[PDB]
């Protein structure tokens, strides 16, 4: 809850990868202390992967930006259509949310300014010896990251 | 004199953000492809923004711009009773019989 | 204390309010039986049994009309302006879509204020108006096409811009609504599912109205565009090991939910099209499935004759009622404008609806807050 | 002082709920950083920043280099001590006395 | 609201004000008063 372990995962939430890679390469069983260290490191690897996964599934995922929209609320005065009204709040929790009428965002929006999302397939094979070797058999705690790398592979054999 | 200038620049700071009376927002939309609306980027009308900016621009009398509201506040129901009467029944009953005679 | 600490709705104070709303909607003064024609016929034979289950139940998108079709006979159309459910039957039609076959599916029209499209099992789609003054139901047209074998389902676009009628063996039809009810395209199901002789179980429109989700018998899920008149296949993923029973959508447009004949119910998000949350529901086969209009409650009803209520953000359980002595296929349905629901099955094949005095969950938390605040303003 | 901030932005929360009567609202009583018309207006920013810019040229000159502190409470003058701690507009002179105590 | 008959026609139509006054919605005080619900 306090100390070194709490310090090591607030650094990985904000932006700091190089001081956290250097610690977990020295003491590789700093995992089995918290199950949050493998969730927040799968938030950084999923940001680098996401421009590549949208382009490999090219025409489908580019129009998937337009499929995500909601239904308006239709009242029966003249049978008119009005949109829904929400309002933002900036919180300290890293994962984005949406309650009954309130949506929550992370307060520090420049968290990904030092990172760069990598190119097609030749850069994925180099950057996975660093990130994916720290959490070795712990990629199965993020099942949505294991499903994304397997669709890069099928889409690369077929093209 | 400095003990008076220092106190009147703390109540100027404490009047721009802290107590700071603001407008009540009516939501108007025109495009039918929005479906989500965050209530942060609601800005007022173009005719009201030009009137409110004239209270703080220099070299103006206050009572001459307070009468531009009484002009504006009565031009806002002279366009809400012009579309609240011609849309009331003169265009309702043109769609009453004409949608029955389409069905027949 | 824990009420008045948070002044905006957080993740934890929302999940404790919605467990009191479902707890207080099962009470004695918050339930009333619909005075149907079968509630009259059952109450005579029970005071002094032939089953006819319902085949569809649909709400108008304004939330002011409710139609539903029993097995043997008639349509019944209720009209609710504001009075809870004791206002008016307007019509019920004993020979609705003909006098020979059954009424399988229904769809209201989102553009026109009063019009249904009832689909028989023969080859023909009869559009008919429900009259407001008198209690009658007059027809408007009757559609047909060539090489039309047996239509089962019909769906309107949530913008009221297309109509999708589908067979479960041969073909899928699009009818334009704006100019005239004319066939635009037709796709053979063998081009959609290439594997075997599949049978289309369920369909859904997306919230925009440009993609169609189709659920087969082999467990495949096909997503196919409808741009203006073209009907082509975008993706094809294998979701379940069994027939995909029902498909729903989030009302905020975030995710969508699928159910199947194993005890399996995923929540797929709509951006990356990958599974996101899995409900551990290893009891029986999920039969019906629906969400709220705020998008928080998820009602699952399996073939153990038990209903559950989950969250969509987490996967935690809120409430659970067991209804074992009945012989129903019980149907949950949430209202589209307020947070009430109409759960089918009270004695044999009936429909009750569960009310409160507050409409939403948000005007319930806002009333629980102001009653606590008086006590802290008392001390 | 805290009952003019509470009753200013509680009436217009009762006025959102009537005009666009789609959505209820309970927000917090906070500092609405700039209202709606002071947020994005470069005619109100540019003449305000050139008022602070010539208040600093008074305090950077070599003439008024003998002056008290901006947050200073007077003790000698019995008139200004009552005029600093009673005006319900600033409230930074009644927070020092709470911190000192 | 109260305007004259000549101030009505600048925004309305002359065919409609000829219909409003015989149908008894407009009243005169030549200030023409109307009681209406638009919100």
């Amino acid at each position: 809850l306090f100390g070194k372990i709490k310090l090591l995962e607030r650094l990985l939430i904000h932006g700091c990868v190089i001081p956290v890679i250097h610690v977990l390469k020295q003491y590789p069983k700093v995992l089995y202390v918290s199950e949050s260290l493998s969730r927040y490191l799968g938030r950084v690897f999923e940001y680098l992967l996401n421009p590549l996964y949208t382009s490999m599934t090219s025409s489908g995922e580019s129009k998937d930006m337009a499929t995500a929209l909601m239904i308006t609320r239709i009242d029966n005065g003249i049978l008119a259509h009005k949109p829904r009204l929400i309002h933002k709040y900036k919180t300290h929790e890293p994962f984005e949310s949406l309650e009954l009428n309130s949506s929550y965002v992370f307060y520090y929006s420049e968290w990904n300014s030092n990172l760069t999302p990598f190119a097609s397939v030749n850069d994925l094979f180099e950057n996975s010896h660093i990130y994916l070797s720290i959490i070795g058999p712990y990629l199965g705690r993020i099942p949505t990251l294991l499903s994304k790398i397997s669709r890069i592979g099928v889409a690369d054999i077929q093209k | 004199t400095f003990e008076h200038l220092n106190r009147d620049t703390l109540r100027y700071i404490n009047l721009l953000k802290r107590l700071s009376v603001d407008l009540a927002k009516q939501v108007e939309v025109s495009d039918p492809s929005v479906t989500v609306y965050e209530m942060d980027k609601w800005v007022p009308s173009e005719k009201l923004q030009g009137i409110l900016e004239q209270y703080c621009a220099p070299d103006t009398d206050i009572r001459g711009v307070d009468a531009q509201i009484k002009n504006y506040l009565d031009q806002i129901k002279m366009a809400r009773a012009k579309f609240g009467l011609e849309n009331k029944y003169s265009l309702k009953e043109r769609l009453s019989t004409l949608t029955k005679e389409l069905n027949h | 204390v824990d009420i008045l600490n948070q002044k905006t709705i957080t993740s934890e104070v929302a999940a404790s309010v919605t467990s009191k709303y479902l707890q207080s909607t099962f009470s004695k003064g918050n339930t009333s039986h619909i005075e149907d024609k079968r509630f009259i016929h059952v109450s005579s034979r029970s005071h002094s049994i032939t089953p006819n289950e319902i085949l569809s139940l649909k709400f108008h998108v304004s939330g002011s009309s409710m139609a539903y079709s029993r097995m043997d006979g008639s349509l019944t159309v209720w009209f609710i302006k504001d009075a809870s459910f004791d206002k008016s039957v307007e019509v019920y039609i004993p020979d609705c879509c003909g006098s020979d076959k059954l009424a399988t599916d229904l769809s209201w029209n989102p553009t026109s204020l009063n019009q249904i499209a009832v689909v028989s099992n023969s080859s023909e789609i009869s559009l008919l108006l429900i009259n407001e003054k008198s209690l009658t139901a007059s027809k408007l047209r009757t559609l047909s096409l060539g090489s039309k074998t047996k239509v089962n389902t019909c769906l309107y676009d949530p913008l009221g811009n297309w109509l999708l009628a589908a067979t479960k063996s041969e073909k899928i039809y699009l009818f334009d609504v704006k100019k005239d009810h004319s066939s635009v395209c037709s796709l053979n199901i063998s081009d959609i599912s290439q594997e075997d002789n599949d049978v289309v179980y369920s369909l859904a429109w997306s919230n925009g109205g440009s993609h169609i989700f189709i659920g087969f018998k082999s467990g495949y899920l096909a997503i196919l565009k409808a741009k203006h008149g073209i009907l082509e296949v975008c993706t094809k993923i294998k979701a379940h090991t069994g027939p995909i029973t029902e498909i729903k959508m989030d009302p905020w447009g975030r995710n969508f939910i699928t159910g199947s004949i194993d005890g399996n119910c995923y929540v797929w998000n709509m951006k990356s099209l990958c599974c996101e949350l899995i409900i551990n529901d290893l009891n029986s086969a999920v039969t019906t499935l629906d969400v709220c209009h705020l998008g928080k409650i998820l009602g699952i009803c399996t073939e153990d004759e038990m209903v559950y209520f989950y969250d969509l953000n987490s996967g935690n359980l809120l409430h659970s009622k067991s209804l074992a002595n009945y012989k129903t296929d019980p149907v949950l349905k949430f209202y589209p404008d307020k947070s009430w629901y109409i759960m089918s099955g009270k004695n044999d094949t009936l429909s009750n609806h569960f009310v409160k005095n507050e409409k939403n969950l948000i005007t319930y938390w806002k009333d629980m807050f102001d009653n606590t605040m008086i006590e802290k303003r008392r001390k | 002082f805290y009952s003019k901030i509470k009753m200013n932005n509680r009436t217009r929360y009762s006025l959102e709920e009537a005009l666009n009567t789609e959505y209820y609202a309970n927000y917090d009583v906070m500092t609405p950083k700039l209202p709606v018309y002071m947020k994005h207006s470069n005619a109100m920013k540019m003449d305000r920043n050139e008022f602070w810019a010539n208040l600093q040229n008074i305090k950077e000159s070599d003439d008024y280099t003998l002056r008290p502190t901006i947050m200073d409470i007077s003790l000698s003058n019995t008139t200004c001590l009552y005029k600093q701690l009673t005006q319900e507009d600033d409230d930074y002179y009644r927070k020092q006395f709470i911190l000192q105590l | 609201l109260v305007v004259t008959r000549a101030e009505w026609e600048k925004e309305l139509g002359t065919d409609l004000v000829k219909f409003l006054i015989e149908k008894n919605y407009l009243k005169l005080v030549e200030r023409y008063r109307i009681y209406d619900d638009f919100s």
